[PDB]
């Protein structure tokens, strides 16, 4: 078909290329390298080839594949490592027994060799079909009991074939469909463009919480299955335990985790610990890569695959999301995803609008952010999933101003703001409260409301408290100790018991790895109530020190309270709770005399 | 009697479909062979999957037209796509039905009703009003709030936007002005309070989906939907297309105003959105930027946007707009609030300071302005003091900030007395006055009367900016 | 003792609100209006020069 | 410039060359240049505007055989106050000299309003002496450039920390500069006072400080003039 004209680094320009779209994606020479269209000259189309370039002979043959960007959706594509263009790693390394990447491999991004059992659905021969509606299933593993496969959401029809229940592989067709007359052939997968958000019925608005388990964030500051988180990715912050929380412990169904530009050292860690780390669900059975697919891109890779990286992981968690399950997307660095757009917008010579980036660097990050969202999936039944992105930002110099960051803060609804001193000190998991927040606090009432009514009075009195106690340190180290009066001493140390006992997770620990949500709220009322006998038997009592010193034995109680094993049953754990409040009110009352 | 009959709109005009698409650069799409092109003509182009998109000629080159396309330009193909030239520049189809009905940014129905049945197509960024043929407005509004009605007062025909940043409770302060809108003196034309309530035009450009739903159900609460009309541009939706929707609303207010004889209010949401959109496009089109990558023409295009509003010779409409925009870092020399401040009368500063302090509205005062005040206020509309009143409660607040700073440096103890009176002021302003219920509504005069309850805490004789005519009057009781 | 450390102290403070908190400015206004602009417009002429 | 190198070197007269205002100049040569699509130097400015002004100052001084001399005394306006702009940078790197005529000092009321730290006289260190000018000239001139400049420094340093921080040395300084600015610099637009009183004012001026902290003047030039009176 085509043929090379020119090459200069990454662009090359084919001749006689008449018939190819925008971002079409084409096989580059001999090599069939893969590159994408960015601009058009009649027959002459401007190619941006993703790998080297350097032994690109011109007059050799391009080929145009006819589609954008896709990745391919179905079974097989969890459990499995890909990059930012969905190469199976993995698949390539066993393929070519090479250290490196073969340049200009085309390993298919799903195993076309798995026998995948299939048992149809509810949709039979000559019933109308139409985009997003489940006509079988596939028990992809273990964990995925049901990979509902779906009719691409574009694609619709009169079915005229359907396969009975077996096992197919990815290339064998299973579904015809007469639109026009014309007939359609559907196998097990499906490619979809990247780039356009995947289609939903209607996008709801996510009131559910994504519990992760850290107490910190699933008390102070949540985040909604649904929402936009945002974390700093900065050297040594502890962003592993979050990432390992939601991939781990959170309501998640399945788990998208990418890595845009991250640094070769960071992505083997990230590699080597994912496999080995284990779920939750029926007593730490089975391991999260069955519930968990990563994109992977070191230092060095193809720009273009840097690009994509999020894109690809979003369209993943998009096509899981219209199965009805769930899901978390984590980015690795949204930072090296913004310097991968500032080196291709260099690379094409467009104007740098603010620090070099991009104009449309605002504009791109807020689709991508509400590509996000609680949504009823499209086609029937009626099922709604929903996906979930939580995105570390990384700035080079660490100011926090570069206009990435700000962008992902003006959008993103809650931020969790690991910080390197709280590290340092062994603080963990390092949330600093004086500066992250969340705005689904507001949105979320409704299911406190429905589960746990007394929640959101009981996070804004432990967020002022703290707050009172931030600002009573510098007023200490201002005036001096004893310038503090009963009540402020009582807040000193209501909120310093806080920081070690609750906002403090060891999540190593078999008690504290998952503290769920009627943990963390019996945690709360017995804090708060703490707080509360003490500031009125106070006010209306004696002096603080002595009750303190003499009501001890409650405060290591409530200490202990983390102690409390969510194994037992949630049940247990509230009557056990229950039995705590009682002897301190008891106690309490005793000591008030 | 009539004068509508003179349309003659049944005249067919058939339309050229161009498939001479040589290539794509970015938002832009360039046709080499079309036949006498229109400069700013509105066109359709048909992917080849059978996709519709729209767009408009920005450039015209002999025989040649450049074309940007709203929703984007992934997908199209210079051998199976096609473009239609409709002829006309983009127009919206404007009826007194589009009240109640929620509209996509680019004006197509979303609330899964019909299109707009159009009394008239209205063209866009209509022409500029002539200055001999404009009134002055000096109606003022009261919109409830102590911060805004005793001092920088809006009028009926402001252009005042509500200076504001990511995470701060502008939506809430434009739900409670649009709420709580109306005349300080209502002409009372009817008893039954009809034609007394603002027509409300609502355009949301680039907002969260989250945002869209709120403003869209707070409508709902104060039964004014009906009176309403939603353009709403979510996030997701293309952002070449977020530089009409401020348009179209512009326009179908211009028809509401002074063809309906409405009173229309007009909010645009997070405009800070559409300068984006503009600085992506100017970067596409690379011509000479402005300050920090803004095209230069951006001040006279911001003009047309805001200039649309106000009230003109002989009908009794006005448009009143709040634009809301979002510094990007609580900056007010940024060029997006650098130009609007240049054009628009006044503004509503909203202050991450004041809001981290918890009072609501947290509004700054201070560096807020009414350009349109000085002649809004006085003996006959509202009361006579205001303007002295609103005088002397700035320059008691700036020296209150002043003496509040100089506590930081030099301590309390070296703080005179009338500056231990300027803070206590300052503490009673910010914690009784400019703190409002975010549905209490208060009138002008009882604010008033509070401003003076403030004022009262200074003795008579410091009153400097006060006329002795009304500090012998009012500084008393009663 | 009483004056030397009021007087440290409000040098101490007086500088820390406001020489420091005006340098930090000055120089944030510099790089960002006047560096960031002085380039912007060399490579917009440079960008002119290679078109 | 022609006519006066006519009048100089031609007719042997002694021409002082006046140009009003080179920044029209620059602006012009910037007008051309911008209209000749050229390639711009610094802010619009043409890259060759070195070689131009150093083809109009250049043509100055005395040439060997002739009994005239041009002396060019060009004004120019910086825009912004600032010698790093392009045209007073481009006159200083060719220029042998320069005089400061300075903003701030002239709101301070003073006549002429001539800063001397930036000022500069490159061959005034050939021109005074011994059988030309006093003796003591040069080192009068650096101890008086000393001692302004350290005048300015102490009164950076009282802007920055206290009066009381400041040494004996910065106070006689602040002394020393106000005296100057307001006497010395200070002068009558039609006074026509002679190098001899104005070094004679300079030594009034200088005897505000002891003998001892004139380091920067030799000892003989002191201990000949300090006790004149």
């Amino acid at each position: 078909y085509g043929a090379i004209y020119s090459v200069s680094g990454p662009v090359v320009i084919a001749e006689n290329m008449i018939g190819c779209a925008m971002y079409e994606l084409v096989k580059v020479g001999h090599d069939n390298l893969v590159g994408e269209v960015i601009r058009i000259d009649g027959d002459k189309a401007t190619i941006q080839v993703y790998e080297e370039t350097a032994g690109l002979t011109v007059g050799d043959p391009v080929l145009r594949t006819g589609k954008p960007l896709s990745v391919e959706l179905g079974p097989g594509l969890m459990e499995t490592i890909y990059d930012g263009i969905q190469r199976p790693l993995k698949a390539i390394k066993e393929e070519s027994q090479s250290i490196y990447i073969p340049r200009g491999i085309d390993t298919p991004a799903l195993d076309r060799t798995i026998k995948w059992q299939f048992t149809p659905g509810k949709f039979q021969v000559g019933d109308h079909i139409s985009g997003g509606d489940i006509y079988g299933s596939v028990f992809e593993n273990s964990l995925i009991s049901s990979h509902k496969i779906l009719l691409p959401p574009r694609s619709r029809g009169t079915i005229t074939w359907i396969a009975p229940a077996g096992e197919y592989t990815l290339d064998e067709k299973i579904l015809e469909v007469e639109f026009d007359g014309k007939k359609s052939d559907f196998t097990l997968y499906h490619t979809w463009p990247v780039r356009v958000p995947r289609p939903v019925t209607e996008k709801l608005s996510a009131d559910y919480p994504l519990l992760t388990g850290q107490r910190v964030l699933d008390a102070l500051f949540p985040c909604v299955q649904g929402g936009t988180t945002c974390i700093p990715g900065a050297f040594g912050c502890g962003k592993t335990v979050i990432s390992q929380s939601l991939s781990k412990y959170s309501n998640s169904d399945a788990i998208i985790y990418v890595g845009c530009g991250e640094r070769g050292n960071e992505m083997a860690e990230v590699l080597m610990e994912f496999p080995e780390l284990y779920t939750e669900m029926s007593g730490t059975k089975e391991p999260i890569m069955k519930r968990t697919t990563l994109v992977a891109n070191t230092s060095n890779m193809p720009v273009a695959a840097r690009e994509a990286s999020i894109y690809t992981g979003i369209t993943l968690a998009e096509y899981f999301r219209d199965q009805g399950k769930n899901v978390s997307m984590i980015a690795d660095s949204s930072s090296r995803w913004a310097e991968a757009l500032r080196e291709i917008s260099g690379r094409l010579g467009e104007m740098p609008a603010d620090q070099g980036f991009p104009a449309y660097l605002g504009a791109k990050l807020a689709s991508f952010y509400e590509r996000a969202g609680k949504a009823v999936a499209l086609g029937s039944p009626d099922r709604t999933g929903s996906v979930s992105i939580v995105a570390a930002v990384s700035p080079a110099g660490g100011d926090f101003s570069d206009p990435v960051t700000t962008a992902t803060l003006g959008i993103t609804q809650v931020f969790w703001g690991l910080d390197k001193k709280l590290a340092q000190r062994k603080h963990f998991p390092s949330i600093n409260t004086s500066v992250s927040y969340s705005k689904y606090t507001n949105v979320l009432n409704k299911f406190y409301d429905s589960n746990y009514p007394e929640f959101p009075v009981l996070r804004d009195r432990m967020k002022e408290i703290l707050s009172n106690a931030e600002e009573l340190e510098q007023v200490v180290q201002l005036v001096g100790k004893s310038a503090l009066s009963d009540s402020d001493k009582i807040t000193l140390d209501v909120a310093t018991l806080i920081k070690e006992d609750f906002l403090q997770q060891n999540g190593y620990s078999t008690y504290d790895a998952f503290c769920p949500i009627w943990k963390t709220f019996d945690m709360m009322r017995a804090f708060i109530s703490y707080h509360d006998e003490a500031q009125k038997a106070v006010a209306n009592g004696a002096n603080w020190s002595k009750l303190a010193d003499s009501t001890g034995d409650v405060k290591h109680a409530v200490s202990s309270s983390k102690f409390f094993e969510p194994s037992r049953g949630e049940k247990e754990v509230h009557g056990e709770f229950e039995k705590l409040l009682s002897t301190m009110q008891e106690r309490f009352a005793e000591s008030t005399d | 009697i009539n004068k509508k009959a003179v349309e003659q709109g049944f005249n067919v005009k058939p339309r050229l479909n161009y498939n001479t698409v040589s290539g794509v650069n970015g938002p832009l799409v360039i046709l080499e062979k079309v036949k006498f092109p229109r400069y700013n003509e509105i066109v359709n182009l048909t992917l080849p999957d059978g996709t519709v998109r729209q767009g408009q000629v920005l450039e015209i080159r002999g025989d040649r037209a450049i074309v940007q396309v709203f929703e984007g330009t992934s997908g199209i193909d210079v051998k199976k796509t096609t473009v239609e030239f409709t002829g006309e520049s983009l127009r919206i189809p404007v009826s007194e039905d589009m009240l109640g009905r929620i509209f996509d940014g680019s004006g197509r129905p979303i609330d899964n009703g019909p299109k707009v049945f159009a009394e008239d197509y209205l063209d866009i960024n209509g022409s500029p009003i002539n200055p001999y043929a404009r009134i002055y407005p000096e109606e003022m509004i009261s919109t409830g709030v102590s911060a805004i009605d005793t001092m920088n007062s809006i009028a009926r025909g402001q252009k005042i936007p509500i200076f504001s940043a990511s995470g701060l409770p502008h939506n809430e302060i434009a739900a409670q002005i649009c709420r709580q809108a109306g005349l300080v003196r209502p002409t009372k034309d009817v008893h039954d309070g009809h034609e007394e309530n603002f027509s409300i035009v609502f355009a949301a450009m680039g907002v969260n989906l989250e945002t869209a739903r709120f403003f869209k159900q707070d409508f709902e609460e104060n039964g004014s939907l009906e009176r309403t009309s939603l353009f709403l541009n979510l996030a997701n939706d293309p952002t070449i297309e977020r530089i009409i929707t401020p348009r179209l609303a512009l326009t179908t207010a211009e028809y509401l105003a002074y063809q309906t004889e409405r009173h229309v209010l007009t909010i645009l949401t997070d405009m800070s959105s559409y300068a984006d959109a503009l600085r992506e496009v100017s970067a596409a089109r690379e011509e000479v930027p402005g300050r920090r990558g803004y095209p230069g023409y951006m001040y006279t295009d911001l003009s047309t946007i805001y200039e649309r509003a106000g009230r003109v010779e002989g009908r009794n409409g006005s448009i009143t707009q709040i634009p809301i925009l979002t510094m990007p870092n609580d900056d007010i020399t940024h060029p997006i609030p650098d130009l609007t401040g240049y054009i628009t009368e006044g503004q509503i500063f909203v202050d991450r300071q004041l809001h981290n302090k918890g009072i609501y509205p947290p509004i700054n005062v201070l560096p807020s302005l009414s350009r349109l005040m000085k002649s809004a206020i006085g003996e006959g509309m509202t009361r006579k003091d205001h303007g002295d009143v609103s005088n002397q409660l700035y320059a008691k607040y700036a020296i209150g900030k002043d003496a509040a700073a100089m506590k930081a440096v030099v301590g309390e103890e070296a703080l005179s007395i009338e500056d231990k009176l300027s803070l206590e002021f300052l503490e009673k302003f910010e914690k009784t006055f400019i703190t409002q219920g975010a549905y209490e509504d208060r009138t002008v005069f009882e604010s008033l009367d509070q401003a003076w309850s403030l004022l009262r805490i200074y003795p008579k004789e410091m009153l400097n900016r006060i006329s002795p005519k009304i500090l012998d009057e009012f500084y008393d009781r009663a | 003792a009483f004056i030397i450390l009021d007087e440290v102290i409000k040098v101490t403070n007086r500088r820390v609100n406001a020489i420091e908190h005006v340098i930090i400015p000055r120089t944030e206004n510099t790089i960002a209006y006047i560096n960031s602009e002085l380039d912007e417009l060399d490579r917009e002429e440079f960008y002119r020069l290679k078109k």
